[PDB]
């Protein structure tokens, strides 16, 4: 099974550490912005089989934003992705939604919370108001400590296949 | 120091029940639970809170100030 | 070889992006993309990719093509093209009226832009002129119309302009939307409109309501939104843009309309309690939005107007009947989360009020909210057990968080109502315990968990027979034995106090620890207890250690589960006697020590690693808690580990995890211990000194910077704790020449250490081995790092180290000597080489340079600003000498901050 999944969300957010995370099992002290799209596909295995996501990691600044928009088209699903401890991200996400919306509009979204892991945290876990939608979910992933790892993919996953009982291998 | 969505307050007003009526130098302040308990504010203190992003009429009382604020400039 | 930026090189470059699906030939195809968007050629490419010729995929990059051009470069667009280009976007946007959605919305976005580039005086009456120029179809006409004039506002909310501008922009749109209005409210008002034109309306009507516009305008639309809730097509349309006009924050002025609109929403009552009753979820989930929109957002104002205090009353039961909806809130009804937020503030509201006031008010709403918590107590109550189990994973989880939401809103609920509330929950739970079912008990042991830990002492009557009650309590069922434990963990802080009570709750406690169902709950509890309540512990201690000593020989417990529980024990033995501790604690360590023996001397295989990595934690957590100091035995254990635990390393040194795990013992054993860590120092030294020369690892680094924190000023203890100072400056500096960027935490950790350094024992400084000159070599560099943390914690260094120049000579030669260049990376940081977010940190360390070396400074800023243009080329030659100017006066520390924000504004 295939799906593509726009990964999106404002820069130095750790999105591209979470897709390393994920690929190779190793967590990147580095960070390095993102030009344009880097396209990675992620295979995760189920009960029902084997689930391919191919995974188009967006640039978060403005300047290495590049084609943009353009990466969002055919996309199945997204994740947006924002920091705890900076508030700004999370202020910016009904704009990355509105961008994503106007290319694909029904499409699964997950609305990801990082460096929750980290002590001191900017934004407390009541104010998210995202999930509020059906075709929504909020979680809180730590690319860093593993937490919640697969939850977004998983969650996808079965709103994509149309099976809640749908389970990772 | 203050951060982004903090103003630096002082009591003007006691509402009780943890429940504070202040003026930011830059609104209603909320002090919470055994924090409240342990420290005892008074009207006319300095004080710093958190706003609220849904009302900015609503704030949490964060911070109980004992001088240097004067000597920084804030 | 290359491909010239025509229409069908960039159309095969697209297919290929789009469908090939080699990974390096997508980042070929995107990057010869990212040339094609910005290449002139473009302006001529772009309008030949929306011909009807191509399809969708490819006349969208066609259309953001444009869109980017004039947003992100619209400096370049000549004058005379302006024109040009408007009209052009105008003429297309008609050709796709019955084309794809997706392409008219992204050139309406472009047209949008364009507008708002031109806005001001450029283009006088964007909107009439908009209005007129579409009045071959007529209705996609009018469709297209609506859409641009729907992302018109949207796209100034993200329009990025100079203060100024972006002020001179809103004021000219706020006139437009006085003639966007009218447009909507005759389009809606006229019958011939159809559905699909309608939503449209309401959509953009909701699109520039989002933008601050006074709510007595928005009246008409208001009326005519709530008139098409009975429509089928429009309901979601109609109630977003109702509920993005009310909540919007300047709403709570107009007092006037928003009395007028309360009794429209008790009109949407009978199609709500339809709803309800033929299961339309949809439906009662809008009206609820709507109603508790009002609510919450004008609750206070609501209430000063006494003479509709009828009305308010009505709505607040409607809100009340949205709470009880009958059934679960995961699957049967959407609606009761939706209400959570606007008790609350309710609750707030009243309490705000004067006490006078206040009373009056409260002796209305006071059985408002009894009513609320049986409401909250009996939604919250688990479904049956064959129910439940057949629920969707998602809807259990959807269900539990929901609870959370619940049990936090108790917590309000406790401080309106008081010690009434409890004797009621008190009265309840007894009238069940004394056919049966633990949903109900559960329910209401579920409330007074919730509200427990908040429950002040003062008032207190409720817990000690609640104490009393918690035994009776049924261990049938699992969830509700959860309950209890959580109840009793709430409890802790009240059992401290009153430690009579305690015996009757321990054993119950204790015999869930075995049970493996409740090891989340129980543990905790423990944990809470043996935290809480040491002083009182120790006679039923010689159980606690039986028991957890048994319940950990049986695997009951995941690892991280255990760890609590070692922390736990730390605790307990922190309080009883120096002897009996020892041996109890011995005791306790003997089998683990004895399985330690048996990993080492085997070769390390992946079967043995996780087996060591859970002692070594199970030592570290039971190190973390066991302080006798009351801010020592541990480290007469420590001594005795220090051998198994150096064989363990040279057996397992190159596992990055192991390795780490092993510091983590000494991280936490210091830290816990502030004065009694001295007698295993000279130990620690050689043993991190070792570790840090063969593989770098910030663990270490931050472990040295304890140190030095702790032992600097007791000087017994000092020498063996130098020597690992500077062998871990050499092994860095050595290391960073390698690989600058290559390893940021251990750079950003050793910036940590010299700042703790500088500011603990500045004389430190001073010693011959560190490359001081090399050193302010990295910290310099330092500030270029992409990685934000590190760079703040360089500047946190730099902010140290200023005072302490003259005090300090090789400070302040170091300083004289590098000084300039520190300044010049300052200013290249500041002029653009830095985030936004980092400027405070930056600011402190040049405000620092006024405090320590005034003449310095000086000299070295008027040197800096004089090339033209240093740290950006847009600021003026006036410029660099206000800020010289500026910044030179030997000035309050918090102005330069306002100064430096002003000034990376100008240069950005
Ligand atoms: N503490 C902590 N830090 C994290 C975590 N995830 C990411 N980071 C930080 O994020 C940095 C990596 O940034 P990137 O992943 O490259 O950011 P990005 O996804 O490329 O953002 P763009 O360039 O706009 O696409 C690392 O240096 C980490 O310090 C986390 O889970 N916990
Ligand atoms: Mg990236």
């Amino acid at each position: 099974v295939q799906f593509k999944l726009v990964l999106v969300g404002d820069g130095g957010t750790g999105k591209t550490t979470f897709v390393k995370r994920h690929l190779t099992g190793e967590f990147e002290k580095k960070y390095v912005a993102t030009l344009g799209v880097e396209v990675h596909p992620l295979v995760f295995h189920t009960n029902r089989g084997p689930i391919k996501f191919n995974v188009w990691d967006t640039a978060g600044l403005e300047k290495f934003g590049g084609l943009r928009d353009g990466y969002y088209i055919q996309a199945q699903c997204a994740i947006i992705m924002f920091d705890v401890t900076s508030r700004v991200t999370y202020k910016n996400v009904p704009n990355w939604h509105r961008d994503l919306v106007r290319v694909c509009e029904n499409i699964p979204i997950v609305l990801c919370g990082n460096k929750v892991d980290i002590k001191d945290r900017k934004v407390k876990a009541k104010s998210i108001v995202f999930h509020r939608k059906k075709n929504l979910q909020y979680y809180d992933i730590s690319a860093k400590s593993n937490y919640n790892f697969e939850k977004p993919f998983l969650w996808l996953a079965r709103k994509l296949i149309g099976d809640p009982n749908l389970e990772f291998v | 120091f203050k951060e982004d969505g903090q103003e630096y307050a002082q009591v003007i007003k006691m509402l009780g029940n943890g429940r504070l009526e202040a003026m930011c130098f830059d609104r209603l302040c909320h002090i919470r639970g055994k924090l409240r308990k342990k420290v005892w504010i008074n009207t006319s203190d300095i004080i710093l809170v958190g706003l609220r992003d849904y009302q900015d009429n609503k704030a949490d009382v964060i911070l109980k100030y004992n001088r240097s604020l004067k000597a920084y400039g804030e | 070889p290359a491909l010239d930026f025509t229409v069908e090189n960039v159309e095969k470059a697209l297919h290929q992006l789009y469908y090939d699906p080699n990974i390096e030939n997508k980042n070929l195809a995107q990057k010869w993309l990212m040339q094609a968007q910005v290449s002139p050629q473009a302006w001529h490419f772009s309008w030949q990719l929306l011909q009807p010729d191509k399809v969708p995929e490819i006349q969208y990059f066609g259309a953001s093509a444009l869109h980017i051009k004039i947003s992100r470069y619209w400096s370049d667009i000549p004058t005379d093209q302006y024109e040009s280009l408007k009209a052009q976007l105008f003429t297309q946007i008609t050709r796709f009226a019955s084309g794809s959605k997706i392409v008219l919305t992204r050139l309406c976005v472009a047209l949008a832009s364009l507008a708002l580039s031109m806005m001001p005086d450029a283009w006088p009456c964007a909107v009439a002129d908009m209005v007129r120029l579409f009045q071959v179809d007529g209705q996609g006409r009018c469709l297209a119309l609506l859409e641009l004039l729907t992302v018109l506002p949207e796209e100034f909310q993200t329009s990025r302009l100079p203060q100024y501008r972006k002020g001179l922009v809103r004021t000219s749109l706020a006139v437009e939307c006085g003639a966007v209005f009218p447009l909507l409210e005759q389009l809606l008002q006229q019958p011939s409109s159809p559905s699909c034109v309608r939503q449209k309306v309401l959509k953009c009507f909701s699109s520039w309501v989002q933008l601050e516009v006074p709510l007595q305008d928005c009246e008409a639309l208001i009326q005519a939104a709530f008139a098409a809730l009975q429509d089928s097509e429009l309901f979601d349309s109609s109630v977003e843009a109702i509920v993005n006009a009310i909540s919007q924050p300047d709403a709570q002025r107009y007092v006037n309309t928003l009395l007028k609109l309360i009794p429209l929403v008790l009109g949407l009552q009978e199609q709500l309690r339809q709803a309800v009753q033929n299961g339309d979820m949809e439906t009662s989930h809008g009206i609820c939005r709507i109603a508790v929109a009002l609510g919450e957002n004008h609750s206070r104002a609501l209430l000063d107007q006494v003479e509709h205090w009828q009305s308010f009353l009505a709505l607040v039961n409607m809100i009340m009947f949205c709470t009880g909806i009958p059934g679960h809130y995961p699957v049967n009804e959407t609606t009761s989360s939706l209400t959570l937020t606007f008790w609350y503030t309710l609750q707030d509201d009243i309490l705000s009020f004067e006490a006078e006031k206040q009373a009056v008010y409260q002796q209305v709403y006071r059985p408002v909210y009894f009513q609320l918590v049986d409401v909250l107590l009996h939604k919250a109550q688990f479904p049956s057990d064959e129910e439940y189990g057949f629920w969707s994973s998602d809807e259990k989880e959807q269900f539990r968080i929901y609870r959370v939401d619940i049990s936090d809103t108790l917590m309000y609920v406790y401080e309106m109502l008081g010690a009434e509330l409890l004797s009621n929950l008190y009265d309840k739970l007894g009238r069940l315990l004394t056919p049966y079912s633990w949903q109900h008990t559960e329910a209401l042991l579920y409330g007074f968990q919730s509200i427990a830990e908040t429950i002040d002492v003062n008032y207190s009557d409720v817990v000690p027979g609640l104490i009393g009650l918690i035994p009776r309590i049924s261990i049938s069922n699992v969830q509700l034995a959860d309950t209890v434990m959580f109840t009793i963990g709430a409890l802790s802080e009240w059992l401290a106090d009153h430690p009579v009570m305690i015996n009757s709750v321990l054993p119950l406690v204790l015999h869930a620890l075995g049970n493996p169902e409740l090891s989340v709950s129980s543990v905790s509890t423990l944990k809470k207890i043996c935290r809480e309540c040491k002083y009182d512990l120790p006679p039923y201690a010689a159980n606690i250690v039986a028991v957890s000593q048994d319940v950990l020989m049986k695997q009951i417990h995941k690892t991280s589960q255990c760890m609590w529980l070692m922390q736990a024990l730390g605790f307990l033995l922190s309080a009883l006697q120096v002897e009996e501790i020892l041996k109890n604690l011995h005791s306790l360590i003997s089998p683990y020590i004895q399985q330690l023996e048996k990993l080492a001397e085997e070769i390390p295989n992946p079967s043995n690693k996780l087996a060591i990595v859970h002692i070594l934690g199970l030592l570290s957590n039971l190190f973390t808690t066991l302080d006798i100091s009351h801010h020592n035995p541990v480290v007469v254990v420590l001594q005795q580990v220090f051998q198994l635990i150096q064989k363990v390393l040279s057996k397992w040194l190159n596992d990055a995890q192991v390795v780490e795990a092993v510091c983590a013992i000494f991280e936490k054993s210091v830290k816990t211990l502030l004065d009694d860590f001295a007698p295993m120092v000279p130990q620690l030294c050689e043993m991190l000194g070792r570790m840090y020369s063969t593989i770098p690892q910030a663990s270490a680094l931050d472990l040295t910077r304890q140190l030095v924190h702790i032992f600097a000023h007791e000087p017994a203890h000092f020498p063996p704790i130098e020597a690992l100072f500077l062998l871990v400056t050499s092994v860095t500096l050595t290391l960073f020449q390698q690989g600058p960027r290559d390893h940021p935490d251990i750079v950003d950790s050793f910036m940590q250490l010299l700042a703790q350094a500088l500011k603990r024992k500045p004389d430190l400084f001073l010693c011959e081995r560190l490359d001081v000159k090399a050193v302010f070599q990295c910290a310099v560099l330092a500030l270029k790092f992409p990685e934000a943390p590190t760079v703040k914690a360089s500047c946190g260094f730099f902010t140290e180290l200023l005072p302490r120049c003259g005090e300090v000579e090789s400070v302040g030669k170091v300083v004289q000597e590098d000084g300039r260049m520190l300044l010049i990376a300052v200013l290249e940081a500041i002029g653009g080489q830095a985030s936004r977010s980092l400027m405070d940190c930056f600011a402190d360390i040049l405000f620092a340079l006024n405090k320590h070396c005034f003449s310095l400074l000086s000299m070295w800023i008027k040197e800096a600003l004089q090339p033209p243009g240093f740290p950006s080329a847009r600021l003026s030659p006036e410029q660099k000498d206000t800020f010289s100017q500026q910044i030179l006066r030997e000035v309050n520390k918090r102005r330069v901050k306002e100064m430096v924000k002003e000034f990376t504004l100008l240069c950005r």
